[PDB]
């Protein structure tokens, strides 16, 4: 069949978010609140294109703005973030309920120094809208033309012509 | 034999068969088959005698082996298709395994070896149920899988079943074994025509169901199980002798009776597809069927066998049995020939 | 693989215990037992109630396996259909128990 | 470092069942105005060592084994099913953490009757076979009622994982809103271990009469391991103690305390009631335990939907 | 396909060739029936778990339960033979031929 | 209807207790009005991502951010 | 015959389990959801004969997605060639296929 | 060797079936098929199906073949050549197919079969915060109405059958 | 007491699911780049 | 044993006797093996030796029938210089019937087998020439 097209490594070389699980888990709410629009753009592109090779650059945009999150964490309130992620990281299950005091301290420090609001329950679970400049793909599945349907029946139901015609029957 | 329990069991059998009929998933087909055999097991243990236990053991073993083959076909079809619609299969092994699984279920030779034994060991109502209602569901299963049916296998099974049923019924003197071999021959006759026009298969199934029901109803009404008591019945009611004579005349496909309706029209769909030797061979085996039918009517009504002395007391008591649907099914099995094109309702 | 490691270690410790209990006292030279129960010569009677209660256990365990997935199912969206199905299934268990009560099942082994 | 954990789980099990025998001996002595073993050492500390070394040098009974392989396989399977089954207990973290640990223990407890069946089959005496069949029937029925009770308990919990059950029992104990299920589970833990007042394995012939003293000791250690297992299971699942994620040994001490008093309650109950009959406890389940258990299951599966208290899956 | 699939087919054919040419009583036939049970269960579970068909996890469990009840029926049949001839041998099943 | 109830209570207390508990478990989910609260609790759990939809230009019921007031909030579980 | 009670009285009993591409809880995708979707949309309302004569390419692609036979043959040939080339020793594997390459994240 | 573990267990699975294929006695056949059920459940468990594997342990092995042993204990009173011949025949066929799939890595019996290890058909995707088969089983009470209806009806009818056909009258 | 505690546990489950939902697009992009890097490496190795 | 029929019919009639003879012998051997296997399965043999004696008797008898019928048909087709004649198959069928009667220690059975096997081989030639199809594919 056809040759599968693959981008080379030159389109795949970026800086990496070399962070642990609890580091991402501690600031995940402010992650979803601050860098929301590039994430929505990238996953709308992913869900409508259904092809990684047509969304890669968009993901790069996310991989820029996410770093712009962490720098804003690092230069201003790095110590409360350190306390929060180490308290989260001690738990094997990574439960959010066992580090409420450090969560409140980090929230207060962020709200006074930079002012990011922790989202309420159900805010991140709702569906949003994206303004995107890419065109809508008319053929996402790469499908050919469907076969022509067979013609239907038309006309009035005429009576039987000369009966059943079963070797002697006229009725 | 609690009447509530018997009613519930009969409703379970009906529900299982209709679940096989009306479902669109293979699992529900197997569900109906399993519930049907599970609820038909107590029907063959009605009289509580060891012969019934023997017959039910053989029946359960054969039906369970067929059901395991049926899952083998279903799982192979799932592997090669990934979907569960009851339609043409997507693998030749699936079609082959399904074909002999349904042949085992329906008593088609050479998988017929349970049919003349089990029907010998069960009461006549259970024999009527097994030879009439059990054949309905796998006919529906075979009808819904006809695009993927291999022609050679079903033709070999059909001709082997017809020949073996005729030659096995040529020797037995018990009524139930003769009925079993006649059912085998009719099964082969109406499975030979399936791939060309299944309307003929449905018509032959309905005709065979009606005619076998008439035969079994007459056998329960006369309380006769062998050839000799069926000969002795002429002292009790000669009209019943006339009725069994005319419906056994109809049973061999002699015109102008109803039994000539399916098979002749089956031949009407053999020469359309350019096949000539096959209807001749099955007609010769139908002549064998008519030979032992003629032997039965010679023993029954066309002669006058010597009776015993106690018939006189039996002349002082009318038949008190619930002779249900005997006249309607007797008329529908003899004088239905001028209404042949009624098969059009089966399309 | 750690689970199978634990299983193999446990099975080998059981093998070591039975080897100590079976072959270690064979060093002793005590005696040979020639040895020349209420069961004299009769065949084992087929007490049908035990087989009946065994297959009753089998049927009840089968539909217990049917009844099982409620803790996982409790998060489903259609709660009314789940509630109807679970109540009707436990009612079916009650009906089968009532039938097994009525038709002389729970007598002579109550 | 995993095999060290396996060894430190499996060797204290054997020590704990030997000290089950010793503690049960002096408790049954002191319950009945007499005294237990105190001659061998200080307060009878060295008695289980004497028991083990005595039972590991004696002669066998030499039975006419119909199947030698089955006779060998029965005590190995019994000890395996008693010893490898202790894994998923969360004290405070299990050795192996399963999402379906309770189902795992339930399945192997349901299949534990194979040792009894093979012990009955290995002995050529038919009365031993009859006793084995009676014990198997009692055990499978009582496993049915255990299955229903446990099904109700984890549908109250909502998740099959045993480690989340500690989190479930944090505010209040499960015994407070499931006290009737608690009483049926207490009769079931009294009864499933082949114990008095329902001990039909001693009154009239055991299921291992022709078995040797070594296999008999193995069977007894296996039964006592199952006893401690299900006692600790009742302690964990009906009397869940407070567990700090940073300070775990308070939870370990607390559930050890509840396990010890529940084992003392076991030895208490076994020394206060006369034995039942076979038809008596068959009547106890099949006409008195099963409908109440079914009604409790119906009520506890209808309650969280009407109370808006459906527990989380995760 | 995968090799484990063909191993399950060979196992099912082994159970088939064991179920038909028996010499012992009906317990061997029911054991080979349970071999067919187990082979079909493992094959269906492997197929459903490999192709990520989430709903058809209803297939394996059901594929047991129904025939499991049917298997129980077979046990009762053997008990009937054990209540009639003493032994459940298949050579005693020669009463319906005549 | 009164003497038969006490007769079945004195004869078989277990059976009448089981029947009473089963009847209560049958009639109480319909009578108690908190079943809908469990329904909206189960239906609002985000097991999958709320995948955003493309803005054609006319959709006032959808927001452009999770913090915007429009859309379905989940404060009723917070208050209860 | 095939009685369609479900299409008659308009009640679903087993249409949801029938195909792999049907609706499932939490919209969990199968491995071959798109292939089956395209095959069904190719073979809808045109008859089985014209479906098996005209939509053979889509059904063959769906069967290759389900069974993965050509991928098996390709990967086996590649691995056998690697084993041969390590037998005569003309080519050596790179460090990124041995586990010492400083993986991407 | 490790990566073919399921296949290795599958081989043992076939061996387990041979362990009761010759059928010398029902008790030994039951033991061999118990071992085969254990290794087949291990095959299921290695694919990520914990729930179906514990269904196999809890019901097939610990709840139904227990009843099979209970029934076969009521007969087959306590105390072959062609049994052993069929055992060696099955051993030779099993080992011959083993060398076929270990040397050729491909065979034809009915279809084309490959001998390469099965570790290439698994999935690198994530189901999220739930096991796929867990809520697959859990969807029975929300979608499977008719199936649960017919299952309960069939099991109740089986109870009726047990009460009726074993009454003897 | 258990209805109060189950409601609190449901709130915590909603919070953790929201955290995973907000976290996962970065993981999706990383996995996409990972599988494309692996496929390109396998393709180049197969070529040479 | 479908391709064996094709290999039997791939050789032209009355051209080479040897390959037709071995093809007919293999067809007879296969038919005798099927008949003997069904006889052993249905009728229980007294022992292994008597069972393999019956199997060898049936197999060698049917193989001799096939070889004689094929050889006689080929020599008659050579001696008449007409492959497209049912007379050669009639003579071969009578030779097979005579061989079967000689094997079964009979002469009236041999004459009946002559008549019926000759008619059957004549009809086989009829179907080969005029294209008779007893296993007809569904056309309409």
């Amino acid at each position: 069949p056809g040759i599968v097209e693959l981008p080379s490594l030159e389109d795949l070389k970026v800086q990496e978010v070399k962070v642990s699980s609890s580091v991402l888990k501690a600031a995940a709410h402010h992650y979803g609140a601050q860098c929301d629009k590039p994430n929505k753009e990238f996953m709308l592109c992913r869900w409508e294109e259904k092809d990684p090779r047509r969304c890669l650059e968009e993901g790069k945009l996310v991989n820029q703005c996410a770093l712009e999150f962490f720098r804003q964490i690092k230069r201003h309130c790095a110590e409360p973030f350190t306390e929060y992620w180490t308290c989260i990281d001690y738990s094997g299950l990574q439960l959010f309920r066992r580090c409420r005091k450090e969560q409140a301290q980090f929230d207060k420090c962020v709200l006074d120094k930079l002012g990011w609001v922790r989202p309420d329950l159900g805010e991140l679970s709702k569906v949003t809208k994206v303004k995107t400049d890419r065109p809508l793909p008319e053929n996402p599945y790469h499908s050919r033309a469907r076969p022509e349907p067979n013609p239907e029946v038309e006309g009035d139901l005429k009576p039987a012509r000369h009966g059943s015609r079963l070797f002697f029957w006229t009725m | 034999m609690n009447p509530i329990i018997l009613i519930i069991i009969l409703m379970t059998v009906m529900l299982g068969t209709i679940i096989v009929m009306i479902s669109t998933h293979w699992l529900l087909i197997w569900i109906g088959f399993e519930m049907n055999m599970l609820a038909i097991i107590p029907i063959m243990m009605k009289k509580h005698n060891p012969r019934a236990t023997e017959a039910s053991t053989k029946y359960f073993l054969t039906q369970s082996t067929a059901s395991m083959l049926l899952m083998m076909a279903i799982i192979i079809n799932l592997m090669f298709s990934g979907q569960w619609t009851v339609m043409k299969l997507f693998n030749p092994m699936a079609s082959m395994l399904m074909t002999m699984a349904l042949a085992m279920k329906l008593g088609m030779a050479p998988f017929h070896f349970w049919v003349p034994e089990v029907t010998q060991g069960i009461p006549l109502s259970s024999g009527l149920i097994l030879l009439t209602w059990q054949k309905l569901a796998p006919m529906s299963v075979l009808y819904q899988i006809l695009p993927s049916i291999n022609l050679d296998l079903i033709l070999t099974l059909s001709i082997l079943s017809i020949t073996i049923g005729g030659w096995g019924g040529l020797n037995q003197t018990q009524l139930r074994k003769i009925m079993a071999y006649s059912s085998i021959a009719h099964m082969g006759w109406m499975t030979a025509v399936l791939l060309y026009n299944p309307t003929m298969t449905l018509l032959n199934l309905i005709i065979y169901i009606i005619m076998t029901s008439t035969m079994f109803t007459l056998f329960m009404a006369n309380s006769t199980t062998t050839t000799l008591s069926l000969s002795h019945t002429w002292n009790k009611a000669p009209i019943m002798t006339i009725l069994v004579l005319i419906t056994l005349l109809s049973m061999g496909g002699l015109p102008p009776l109803s039994g000539f309706m399916p098979k002749w029209m089956i031949i009407q769909e053999m020469t359309k597809n350019d096949s000539i030797i096959l209807p001749t061979l099955m007609a010769i085996t139908a002549l064998l069927n008519l030979y032992f039918y003629m032997r039965l009517t010679y023993s029954t009504a066309l002669t006058m066998f010597p009776s015993t002395n106690n018939m006189k007391m039996k002349w002082q008591f009318p038949t008190t049995k619930r002779m249900t649907l005997l006249p309607t099914m007797t008329v529908l099995s003899t004088m239905l020939l001028p209404l042949t094109p009624i098969l059009s309702i089966l399309e | 693989m750690n689970l199978m490691i634990t299983l193999l270690t446990n099975f080998t410790l059981a093998t070591l215990l039975v080897t100590i209990a079976f072959w270690l006292p064979q060093l002793n030279v005590y005696s040979e037992k020639t040895s020349p129960d209420p069961m004299g010569s009769a065949r084992l009677p087929f007490s049908m109630k035990f087989f009946l209660v065994a297959i009753t256990f089998l049927l009840f365990d089968l539909e217990i396996a049917l009844l099982l997935p409620l803790p996982w199912a409790s998060q489903t969206t259609n709660l009314n259909t789940m509630l109807t199905m679970a109540l009707l299934l436990i009612f079916l268990l009650a009906v089968s128990l009532a039938y097994e009560w009525t038709q002389k099942g729970l007598e002579w082994t109550e | 470092m995993f095999m060290i954990n396996v060894l430190t789980l499996i060797i204290p099990i054997l020590l704990a069942v030997a000290f089950l025998t010793l503690v049960e001996r002096k408790v049954l002595g002191y319950m009945q105005f007499r005294k237990g073993p105190n001659v061998v050492g200080p307060y009878g500390l060295l008695q289980p060592i004497a028991d083990a070394i005595k039972l590991f040098i004696k002669e066998p009974l030499r039975p006419a084994t119909s199947s030698i392989s089955m006779f060998i396989l029965a005590p190995i399977l019994a000890l395996t099913l008693a010893l490898t089954m202790w894994i998923p207990l969360p004290m405070p973290y299990p050795l192996i953490n399963m999402n379906l640990g309770v189902l795992f223990m339930l399945a192997m407890s349901s299949l534990a009757v194979y040792s009894i069946l093979w012990s009955g089959w290995a002995s050529n005496s038919k009365y031993a076979l009859i006793g084995a069949l009676r014990a198997v029937a009692q055990t499978i029925s009582y496993e049915v009622t255990l299955a229903i009770i446990l099904l109700s308990v984890l549908l109250m919990n909502g998740s099959f994982t045993l480690s989340t059950l500690i989190i479930t029992q944090e505010q209040v104990w499960l015994i407070f809103p499931a006290w009737p299920l608690a009483m049926m589970w207490f009769i079931s833990t009294l009864a499933e271990t082949n114990r008095a007042p329902f001990d039909l394995t001693e009154g009239e012939s055991g299921f291992n009469v022709e078995y040797a003293a070594g296999p008999f000791a193995l069977f007894f250690m296996a039964e006592y391991a199952n006893i401690i297992m299900m006692n600790i299971f009742t302690t964990t699942l009906f009397l869940g103690a407070f567990h700090n994620p940073y300070m775990p040994e308070l939870y370990t001490i607390n559930f050890t305390i509840k396990s010890l008093l529940l084992s003392i309650t076991f030895l208490w109950i076994r020394a206060s009631y006369p034995r039942f009959r076979y038809d008596q406890l068959m009547h106890l389940l099949w006409k008195n335990f099963l409908p109440l258990t079914l009604a409790l299951c119906m009520w506890h599966v209808s309650l969280p939907i009407l109370l808006s208290s459906i527990p989380p899956q995760t | 396909m995968s090799l484990v699939y063909m191993n399950i087919m060979m196992a099912f054919t082994v159970s088939l060739t064991g179920l038909l040419m028996y010499r012992s009583h009906l317990m061997s036939s029911l054991l080979c029936l349970e071999g067919m049970m187990l082979s079909l269960f493992i094959l269906a579970t492997l197929m459903i778990l490999n192709s990520h068909f989430t709903l058809a996890s209803m297939m394996p469990i059901i594929l047991l339960v129904f025939a499991a009840c049917e298997a129980a029926l077979g046990l009762s049949l053997l008990v009937m033979v054990s209540n009639t001839y003493g032994t459940d041998y298949v050579q005693n099943l020669n009463l319906l031929q005549c | 209807v009164a003497a038969f109830l006490k007769n079945v209570w004195a004869k078989e207390p277990v059976l009448v207790a089981s029947f009473a508990i089963a009847g209560l478990a049958v009639i109480l989910p319909t009578l108690s009005p908190y079943t809908k609260y469990s329904l909206m609790i189960n239906r609002a759990t985000p097991y999958n991502y709320p995948v955003p939809l493309r803005d054609d230009g006319n959709m006032p019921d959808v927001p452009s951010h999770p913090q915007d007031p429009q859309g379905p909030s989940l404060e009723w579980l917070k208050r209860l | 015959p095939f009685f369609d009670v479900q299409k008659k009285l308009g009640v679903d009993l087993d249409h949801w389990m029938t195909i792999q591409s049907a609706e499932q809880p939490h919209r969990i995708p199968a491995r071959c959801h798109a292939f089956e979707k395209e095959w069904i949309e190719c073979a809808h309302g045109i008859g089985s004969i014209r479906a098996e004569k005209e939509c053979k390419i889509e059904f063959e692609d769906f069967r290759e997605c389900l069974l993965r036979q050509k991928t098996m043959k390709r990967l086996n040939a590649i691995k056998r060639q690697r084993d041969k080339l390590i037998k005569e020793g003309k080519y050596t594997p790179p460090p990124h296929h041995s586990g010492q390459e400083d993986l991407r994240p | 060797m490790m990566t073919y573990i399921v296949f290795i267990l599958s081989i043992i699975f076939v061996m387990g079936f041979v362990g009761f294929s010759s059928k010398p006695s029902p008790i030994y056949g039951g033991l061999g098929l118990i071992v085969s059920g254990g290794v087949g459940c291990g095959i299921v468990l290695n694919f990520g199906g914990s729930f179906l594997g514990l269904m196999v342990f809890l019901i097939y092995l610990g709840g139904m073949m227990v009843v099979f042993g209970y029934t076969t204990a009521m007969a087959t009173e306590q105390y072959n050549k062609v049994v052993l011949g069929t055992f060696i025949t099955g051993l030779l066929m099993e080992f011959l197919m083993v060398y076929y799939v270990l040397k050729d890595k491909e065979v034809e019996i009915v279809f084309k079969f490959n001998g390469m290890g099965d570790w290439v058909i698994y999935d690198t995707g994530d189901s999220g915060f739930f096991s796929e088969e867990a809520m697959g089983i859990a969807a029975l009470y929300s979608y499977g109405t008719w199936l649960v209806i017919v299952t309960g009806w069939s099991l109740l009818i089986g109870v009726v059958v047990i009460m009726e056909i074993t009454r003897g009258n | 007491s258990m209805m109060r505690w189950n409601r609190e546990r449901r709130r915590l489950q909603i919070e953790d699911f929201e955290a995973r939902i907000a976290l996962m697009p970065l993981l999706q992009a990383e996995k996409d780049r990972r599988v494309l890097q692996m496929l390109r490496e396998n393709l180049e190795e197969e070529a040479t | 044993a479908k391709t064996l029929l094709h290999q039997y019919w791939d050789i032209p009639e009355g051209t080479e006797c040897h390959r037709k003879t071995y093809a007919a012998t293999s067809i007879g051997g296969a038919s005798g093996l099927v008949v003997s296997a069904y006889s052993v399965a249905l009728k229980t043999p007294t022992s292994f030796l008597e069972g393999v004696a019956r199997t060898g008797r049936y197999t060698f008898t049917a193989a001799a029938i096939g070889a004689i019928f094929g050889l006689t048909s080929c020599i008659s087709a050579q001696v008449r210089e007409k492959p497209d004649d049912p007379l050669n198959y009639l003579i071969g069928g009578c030779a097979g019937g005579l061989t079967l009667g000689a094997r079964t220690r009979s002469y009236g059975i041999g004459a009946a087998a002559c008549a019926y096997m000759g008619l059957t081989a004549a009809l086989v030639k009829m179907g080969q020439l005029e294209g008779w199809k007893v296993f007809a594919e569904p056309k309409v």
